[PDB]
């Protein structure tokens, strides 16, 4: 279980920020798949900084 | 309206020349309009070959120049045969049903181009070497 | 030409040559069966590289032969 | 009506800190490294971020002051280096023998070998800019007059730079001060062009003509009185052309015939120098002034009399062309790009007209015998002119994307050209293919005929002749025109059409450039290569908004790389990419014009004259039978005349040899950007960010590959720089050695 | 203006102006340094 | 000749002027027509026509 | 025709639909939640393959993909 | 339906539109009501004038209809554009709005066509689907 503000590492192998550190901005309090919103320092090639991940793709390195 | 209307678009001075050439003329059969097309193009095509040739100051130059021009007409008979073999497959009908739209007469057109093309190449060989 | 210039210049150049062929009398009658398009993106990378590679090799083989056969 | 605003922009350094301050897209910080190139791309494009035409035009006005500053700064350096570091004083005593020189090189690592034996007791770089011949025609005899002019340009540079600060930060004019085109045309015609040619006509009479009358009498540059003495001492201006003793009474009483000795129509070349007669050019700009001052009283202002350009276009409409020119005035007083493209077209079209009128009618004394300068003066202004014509097709395309309004343009002359653009482009498409076959193929024919041992079947002068009869006739009506249809002129407009050989020193100043079978071929190469260059640029203009392929190409922009790999692939569809492709073709077109020029003159025109009168040219009349085949263009021009740019190592011409190979590098380096694409490098950089992220020091400004539009731009920039600077080095190292 | 001189193009230029002029003045008093003597 | 050319410019080019009645007025506010904008116009044109006429003959 | 497949990491942002120049895409309600949406491509025969729907998807490595298949007259974008 | 005949805008021009492809198979027509007599750019060349209308325009491509249908929603705010594709010498009537609403708006009753119940990193290798009729993205 990840909470907001927690510094996570992404295990989604397709992501631009795979195996990189980001801070969770929020989690969605419903049963929606991919609820974990992580904000990253580094922008991807579409110059965005957020994505929706699941709890299986993140860890709790804090 | 989809087509542009310039003042010289749809002018009767050039719409009358188009309607009377042997590609759009109404009275002709495909054997005749292949002959009229073939007689005109074979007549001038021997022009550049006898005056601009690899051999021009020879015995010698009027025949071999006109031998080259009938060489084009026998090449272009194949092109008119191959265009008819390809574009009219099964004699593919369309909305207009002319010689150009559906096939419907096409084997006669190529022979008409063959007869008039080889004619006027040889006909202009008479007016240059002789006459 | 196939390396520097790329495709959608030529696709918009053929869309006017298609027009000028469909509106020219005595040639409006002759019709293609294949709609003319530009060479594809992967296609003219190969076409540009082929002309590059043949021209690379043909030029040296003419120079390497004639610069040595003239003197030995 | 002058209307301004008082202090709209403060003079602060708060925005000097932040780069990218002007736009909402920038100044947030570079998250990637494209921002470093996004910043330098859209700075001087004021129209994108600022959405007020009043604010946009104030930026544009005060920026030309900054460009006026850098030209004056550059002009002062032209005058300073002629004052300090030049042999201009020794050159006036012997102008044929001594090579013109400035730019002494410092005694460091070995580049002081470039300070060569250039003439007299001076050592420096033999320059090819013609400033020595321009300053002699201006009358300058000592270096003090060059030194004060270098100071005079720097104070003028500060004057323009202050005026750009003042007219944006302090007193910025409103929009209505800029939209007054009739008062602007009135002022620039009579004031800038008329008084500028009236006041320069004053210099050529009082200053240039007296000192040159003694210089072509050949006394000394020291014995000649200073040019203020020709204003003060009226006895001194009376011993040479004694019509100054009557004053301005021939002028006001219309008895202008008394000025027949310093306002002539002699019209030839000086037999002592080989330049135009200065009394012709004195009479010239005086006649140009009155034509320009009178024409500046044409357009209407706040005094009622005068033409209105808005009502000349209304009721200039025919039956072919619909609503006529109605709307082109309102387009031209609102679009800054349509004003830019048209003023760029005829600035670059003029710059090639300047090149053609200056090798054949050499305006300056000892410019014609200076083959080292007359070729570089031609090849410069041709090259300057072709860049500006590509900027015409560029900025006409930027007009179409955001300044074109369909509501203002219904059935006018912009609408009706954008409605039959498929008829314009395809008829332009055919005439390139007709000209490419029937001009280049006549070289391919002549290659194949001379290779096969058939020299009687090619197109030559001892073969199937293609004589240029439409140009040889015009050579006849202009060579026999002095005395018959221009009866007051003593000699012809030029010696290039027909006339004697003017021989100044031992060398040809000018001689009749004949036209033959080869000249038919190259002038149709020129006709071909220009028509393709038009075809790419005009396709970009007419299809800048839409096509059958992409119907919303103006919603995507003037400068975007592609609409994807769909529709078969839509790479280089935008209006920017046609400017990118036309740059090579402009490079392709102009480089033949400069290859045509450099060998036409060396074989038929330029050369030496013996003591009897026979001419022996430079390359020895080998343009006639060599320049009809591509092999003769390779063997007798590019291989035979680059024998001075490669044998130049170890001599004073060595920096031409180093610029030769060094520009072959930058040209070939450009193909790395042109032939390849971006997405290779963006995954190659992903291996290099890893090897920096491994050692924990990867930059926070994330490295990106250059964009698709930038990779095209950085490849065309090094392409032109690589080939022009090769042609720069080949031309300079050749004609310095032989001419 | 001092915060302007800390920006990348100017401080990329004046240090390159410094490091070039370092190398320029070296070859004036110490010319033609092939090897260490 | 020159004084005739100002009348020839004032009779032909005079009614050619499209905008009439503008300023400035005459300095004594007189009831004189052809306002001194137009008088400087036809005299300059009269000096233009009268110059080529004199030099042409 | 080109194949367009929409993956379940979509968020109902509706950005790829309004960036389509040939009106291929549309929004549809989702089964398991019945509140959020997903894009859908019921008109893949109209797809030219411009990949503008991938330039507008905000998810990291976009939820809608375009695989350029066989080229018909629509997907070639031909006016003839 | 298409409501042909409907008045073409007052245009007279455009070489660049509706050539021989239209008469054999598949041309398109966009129909709208323009609430002025104002000028608008065409995808062919630029002007016509929109009628009071019932305005109709016969275009060559669907891509040219949505480009014009975007201009009427942008510049004139007339979003009532209703494109079609023709009969016997055409294919499919009533192309847009396909379900009575714009595609960016949600409408129940639509079915998720082309949906995948997986991510893109969960796509199989092509070696697993080698020598089969399955493709590496279809489900
Ligand atoms: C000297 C005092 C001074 C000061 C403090 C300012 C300050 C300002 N100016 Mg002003 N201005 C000035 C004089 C000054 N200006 C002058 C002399 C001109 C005439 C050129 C202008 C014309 C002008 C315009 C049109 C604009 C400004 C703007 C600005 C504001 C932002 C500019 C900026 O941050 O980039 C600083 C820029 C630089 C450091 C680059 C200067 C480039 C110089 C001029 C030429 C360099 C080319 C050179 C020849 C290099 C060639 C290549 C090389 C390799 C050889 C800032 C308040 C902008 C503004 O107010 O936006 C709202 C704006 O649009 N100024
Ligand atoms: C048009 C622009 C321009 C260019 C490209 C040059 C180029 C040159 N100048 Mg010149 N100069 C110019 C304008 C120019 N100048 C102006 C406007 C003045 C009057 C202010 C001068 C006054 C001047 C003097 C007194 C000297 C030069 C010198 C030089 C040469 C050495 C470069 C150098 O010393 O930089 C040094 C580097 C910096 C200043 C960077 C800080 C170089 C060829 C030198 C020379 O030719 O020696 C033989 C030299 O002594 N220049
Ligand atoms: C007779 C008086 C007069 C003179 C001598 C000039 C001269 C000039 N003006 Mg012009 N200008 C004038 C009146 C005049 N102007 C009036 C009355 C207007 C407004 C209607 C303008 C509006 C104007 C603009 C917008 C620009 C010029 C520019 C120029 C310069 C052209 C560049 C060049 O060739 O050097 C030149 C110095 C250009 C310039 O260099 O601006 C700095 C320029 O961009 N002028
Ligand atoms: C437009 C620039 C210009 C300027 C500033 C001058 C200025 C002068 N001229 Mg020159 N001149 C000019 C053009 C000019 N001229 C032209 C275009 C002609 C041919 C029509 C002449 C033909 C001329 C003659 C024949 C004479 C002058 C003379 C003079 C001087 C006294 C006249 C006076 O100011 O009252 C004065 C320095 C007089 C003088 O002092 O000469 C030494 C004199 O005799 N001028
Ligand atoms: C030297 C290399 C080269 C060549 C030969 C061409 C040729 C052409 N370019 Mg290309 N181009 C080039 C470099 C070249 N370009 C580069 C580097 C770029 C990137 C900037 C471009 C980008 C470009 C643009 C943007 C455009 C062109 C266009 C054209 C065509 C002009 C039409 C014409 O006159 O054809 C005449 C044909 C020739 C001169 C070829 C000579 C061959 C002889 C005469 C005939 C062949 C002999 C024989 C019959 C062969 C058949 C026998 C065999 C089958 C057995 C022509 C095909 C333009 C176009 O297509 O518009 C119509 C156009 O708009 N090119
Ligand atoms: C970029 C850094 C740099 C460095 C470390 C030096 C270092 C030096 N300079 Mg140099 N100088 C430089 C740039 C530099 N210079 C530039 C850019 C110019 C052109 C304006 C000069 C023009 C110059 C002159 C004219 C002289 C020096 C001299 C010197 C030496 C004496 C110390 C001094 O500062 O005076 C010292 C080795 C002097 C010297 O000792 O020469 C014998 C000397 O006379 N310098
Ligand atoms: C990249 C390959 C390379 C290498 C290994 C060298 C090495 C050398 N060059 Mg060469 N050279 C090169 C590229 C190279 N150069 C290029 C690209 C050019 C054209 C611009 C030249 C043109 C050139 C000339 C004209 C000369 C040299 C000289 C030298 C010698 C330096 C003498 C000296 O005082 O430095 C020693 C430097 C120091 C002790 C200071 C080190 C600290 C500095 C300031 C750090 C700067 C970092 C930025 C040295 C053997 C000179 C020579 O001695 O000929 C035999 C010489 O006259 N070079
Ligand atoms: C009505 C009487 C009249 C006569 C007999 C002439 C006669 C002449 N004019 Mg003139 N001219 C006139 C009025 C006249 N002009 C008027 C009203 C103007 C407008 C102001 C001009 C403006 C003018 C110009 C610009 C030129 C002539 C020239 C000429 C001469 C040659 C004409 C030619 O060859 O073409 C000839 C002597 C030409 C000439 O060579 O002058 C000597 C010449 O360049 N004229
Ligand atoms: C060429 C002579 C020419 O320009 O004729 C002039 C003619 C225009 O005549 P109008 O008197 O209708 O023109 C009024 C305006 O064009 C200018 O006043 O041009 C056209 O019809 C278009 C030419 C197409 C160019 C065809 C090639
Ligand atoms: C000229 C050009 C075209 C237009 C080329 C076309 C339409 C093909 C025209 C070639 C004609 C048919 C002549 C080709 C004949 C060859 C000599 C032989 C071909 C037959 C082989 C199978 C042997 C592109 O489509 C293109 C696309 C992408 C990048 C660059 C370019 C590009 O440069
Ligand atoms: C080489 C190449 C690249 C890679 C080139 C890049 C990334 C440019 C980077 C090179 C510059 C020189 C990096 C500059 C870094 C610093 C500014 C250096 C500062 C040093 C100071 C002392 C001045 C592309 O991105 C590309 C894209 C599209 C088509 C072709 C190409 C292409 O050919």
């Amino acid at each position: 279980m990840v909470q907001r503000g927690s510094k996570v590492r992404i295990l989604r192998k397709e992501s631009y920020w795979y195996q990189e550190i980001g801070t969770v901005a929020s989690i969605d309090q419903s049963g929606i798949k991919y609820p974990v919103i992580v904000r990253f320092e580094k922008v991807n090639y579409s110059n965005v900084n957020s994505n929706n991940f699941s709890l299986d793709e993140v860890v709790e390195v804090e | 309206i989809g087509h542009l209307s310039t003042p010289i678009s749809n002018s009767s001075a050039v719409n009358g020349l188009l309607a009377n050439l042997p590609a759009y003329r109404k009275g002709l059969t495909p054997r005749l309009r292949g002959l009229e097309i073939g007689m005109a193009h074979g007549y001038f095509l021997t022009g550049p070959f006898v005056e601009l040739g690899p051999l021009r100051n020879t015995d010698g130059g009027i025949l071999y120049g006109s031998l080259s021009a009938v060489g084009l007409v026998v090449i272009l008979t194949a092109c008119l045969a191959l265009y008819g073999k390809a574009n009219f497959s099964g004699s593919s009908k369309s909305k207009d049903a002319t010689l150009w739209e559906s096939g419907e007469g096409w084997s006669d057109f190529v022979s008409g181009w063959l007869i008039g093309g080889a004619g006027s190449v040889g006909f202009a060989y008479l007016l240059l070497q002789y006459i | 030409m196939f390396l520097i210039s790329w495709r959608g210049y030529w696709q918009e150049l053929i869309e006017t040559l298609v027009w000028a062929h469909e509106r020219t009398p005595l040639a409006n009658l002759v019709r293609w069966k294949d709609k003319p398009v530009a060479l594809s993106i992967v296609q003219a990378r190969l076409v540009g590289l082929a002309h590059f590679a043949v021209g690379y090799i043909v030029t040296y083989a003419a120079f390497l032969i004639a610069s040595t056969a003239s003197k030995f | 009506k002058i209307v301004i605003d008082k202090d709209p922009v403060s003079t602060s350094f708060d925005k000097w800190a932040v780069p990218g301050h002007f736009s909402r897209t920038l100044a947030k910080g570079p998250k990637t490294t494209t921002w470093i190139w996004n910043l330098h791309a859209d700075v001087h494009d004021f129209d994108s971020y600022t959405s007020d035409l009043e604010e946009v035009s104030r930026k544009i006005f005060s920026a030309h002051f900054g460009h006026l500053a850098v030209v004056f700064i550059w002009l002062s350096g032209a005058y300073f280096h002629g004052a300090r570091f030049s042999n201009y004083e020794a050159w006036l005593s012997n102008p044929t023998t001594i090579k013109p020189s400035a730019q002494v090189v410092w005694p460091i690592v070995g580049q002081e070998i470039l300070n060569g034996d250039v003439g007299g007791g001076f050592q420096g770089i033999q320059i090819t800019s013609g400033l020595f011949q321009m300053w002699r025609a201006s009358g300058i005899t000592t270096e003090l007059q060059l030194y004060v002019t270098a100071i005079g340009a720097l104070v003028m540079a500060a004057l323009m730079l202050f005026a750009g600060w003042f007219h944006y930060h302090k007193a910025a004019p409103k929009l209505e001060w800029f939209q007054n085109a009739e008062s602007m045309m009135n002022h620039h015609l009579g004031g800038l062009f008329g008084l500028g040619s009236l006041s320069w006509a004053g210099h050529q009479i009082h200053v240039s003509l007296p000192v040159n009358k003694l210089l072509d009498s050949g006394v000394s540059p020291q014995e000649i009185p200073l040019p203020h003495e020709f204003i003060l001492n009226k006895d001194l201006i009376a011993q040479l052309y004694p019509s100054f003793g009557q004053g301005l009474t021939p002028f006001f009483t219309l008895n202008w015939n008394e000025y027949s000795d310093f306002l002539t129509f002699k019209g030839g070349l000086n037999p002592v120098t080989g330049g135009l007669w200065l009394s012709d050019s004195a009479h010239h700009h005086l006649a140009i002034a009155v034509l320009f001052i009178v024409a500046g009283h044409m357009y209407r202002t706040n005094w009622g009399i005068g033409h209105s350009m808005k009502e000349m276009y209304d009721s200039h409409k025919g039956p072919f062309t619909g609503e006529g020119h109605k709307g082109v005035y309102e387009i031209f007083t609102n679009s800054w790009h349509a004003q830019l493209s048209l003023n760029l077209a005829l600035f670059g079209s003029l710059s090639i007209i300047v090149a053609h009128h200056m090798y054949s009618m050499p305006p300056y004394p000892y410019l014609a015998t200076d083959y080292a300068t007359s070729l570089c003066l031609f090849t410069h202004h041709v090259w300057i002119g072709g860049f500006l014509i590509v900027g015409a097709g560029a900025h006409a395309a930027i007009f179409m994307v955001r300044d074109y309004d369909p509501a203002q343009n219904y059935n006018n002359l912009v609408d009706r050209v954008l409605r039959h653009r498929d008829a314009i482009i395809s008829h332009l498409n055919w005439v390139c293919i007709f000209l490419g076959f029937h001009s280049f193929g006549l070289y391919i024919h002549n290659d194949t005929m001379r290779a096969l041992g058939r020299p009687q079947d090619m197109f030559s002068d001892a073969a199937i002749q293609l004589q240029p009869v439409f140009a040889q006739w015009v050579q006849g009506v202009n060579s026999a025109a002095a005395g018959n249809t221009a009866p007051n002129a003593l000699a012809n407009a030029s010696y290039a059409f027909g006339g004697d050989i003017v021989s100044v020193g031992g060398k040809v100043a000018m001689m009749p450039i004949s036209l033959g079978t080869a000249d038919f071929l190259v002038h149709h190469i020129h006709a071909f290569t220009i028509h393709v260059t038009v075809l790419i640029l005009l396709k970009g203009v007419l299809f800048a908004r839409n096509s059958r392929l992409i119907p919303d190409k103006a919603n995507l922009g003037f400068r975007f790389p592609c609409d994807g790999p769909g529709r078969g692939g839509t790479c280089q569809v935008s209006a920017w990419d046609h400017v990118f492709l036309g740059l090579f073709w402009m490079y392709n077109s102009l480089s033949v014009v400069l290859f045509h020029f450099s060998w036409k003159m060396q074989s038929d025109v330029w050369g030496n004259v013996t003591a009897d009168g026979a001419v022996s040219h430079i390359t020895g009349n080998n343009f006639a039978q060599g320049a009809i085949t591509i092999n003769g263009w390779l063997r007798d021009f590019l291989w035979a005349q680059a024998s001075q740019v490669i044998q130049s190592y170890g001599s004073a011409l060595s920096a031409y040899g180093l610029m030769f190979l060094g520009a072959h590098f930058i040209w070939a380096f450009s193909l790395m950007f042109l032939f390849s694409g971006r997405g290779y490098w963006q995954e190659l950089i992903e291996s290099i960010v890893w090897a920096h992220n491994k050692l924990k020091f990867a930059p926070s400004i994330q490295p990106r590959a250059l964009s698709i539009t930038q990779g095209r731009a950085v490849g065309v920039a090094h392409y032109l720089l690589g080939g022009i600077a090769t042609t720069w080095s080949f031309f300079h190292a050749r004609i310095i050695s032989v001419g | 203006f001092s915060k302007y001189l800390s920006t990348a193009p100017v401080i990329g230029t004046l240090t390159a102006f410094f490091l070039a002029g370092l190398l320029i003045e070296i070859n004036r008093f110490n010319p033609d340094l092939l090897v260490y003597p | 000749v020159m004084l005739a050319s100002v009348l020839f410019a004032g009779a032909v080019g005079g009614p050619g002027i499209k905008m009439k009645g503008q300023g400035p007025a005459w300095p004594f506010n007189a009831q004189i027509p052809f306002t001194p904008s137009e008088f400087l116009a036809v005299t300059a044109l009269g000096h233009i026509i009268g110059t080529g006429v004199i030099l042409g003959i | 025709a080109h194949t367009v497949k929409i993956y379940d990491t979509c968020i109902g942002c509706t950005q790829c639909v309004r960036a389509c120049p040939t009106d291929v895409l549309e929004m549809v309600p989702w089964d398991g939640c019945r509140a959020n949406q997903i894009a859908s491509a019921p008109r893949t025969e109209d797809c030219v393959g411009c990949k503008r729907c991938e330039s507008a998807c905000p998810t990291d490595f976009l939820s809608i993909r375009v695989y350029l298949g066989a080229e018909t007259t629509r997907s070639m974008g031909l006016g003839y | 339906t298409l409501n042909l005949n409907a008045p073409t805008p007052i245009f007279g021009g455009s070489t660049g539109g509706l050539l021989r492809k239209a008469e054999v198979e598949e041309f398109y027509s966009i129909t709208w009501t323009g609430k002025s007599e104002t000028v608008f750019e065409l995808p062919t060349g630029g002007a016509a004038i929109m009628r009071a209308g019932e305005n109709l325009l016969r275009l060559a491509r669907k891509e040219q209809c949505i480009a014009l249908g975007a201009q009427l929603k942008d510049k004139f705010k007339i979003t009532d554009y209703k494109i079609y594709r023709v009969y016997p010498s055409g294919e499919v009537q009533f192309l847009h709005p396909k379900d009575g609403v714009f595609p960016e708006k949600v409408n129940p009753g639509r079915v998720a066509v082309g949906s995948n119940k997986r991510r893109i990193g969960q796509n199989p290798d092509p070696a697993k689907l080698k020598f089969k009729g399955q493709e590496t993205f279809d489900s």
